[PDB]
């Protein structure tokens, strides 16, 4: 209750969301876009 | 003075204009156009996952 502790840790490979609603297989794509940087 | 902001961006159409759908044809050449996406070829059935 009310602690509100602060402190740091990784973020490792998360925050991936699917950016288009195209429909894609079997494809490798190059993305330019708003991402959480990895090992932030 | 009224001024209109029209926008075309990668997004499900919703303002379309007054027009009359027509009845669904296969694996025939035909003209087709499916919320403002106007294109020619042949239209049959599919085994992808959307």
């Amino acid at each position: 209750l009310i602690t509100t502790t602060q402190s740091y840790t990784n973020s490792f490979t998360r925050g991936v969301y699917y950016p288009d609603k195209v429909f894609r297989s079997s494809v490798l794509h190059l993305t330019q876009d708003l991402f959480l940087p990895f090992f932030s | 003075v009224v001024v209109l902001s029209f926008e075309l961006l990668h997004a499900p159409a919703t303002v379309c204009g007054p027009k009359k759908s027509t009845n669904l044809v296969k694996n025939k050449c035909v003209n087709f156009n499916f919320n403002g996406l106007t294109g020619t070829g042949v239209l049959t059935k599919s085994n992808k996952k959307f």
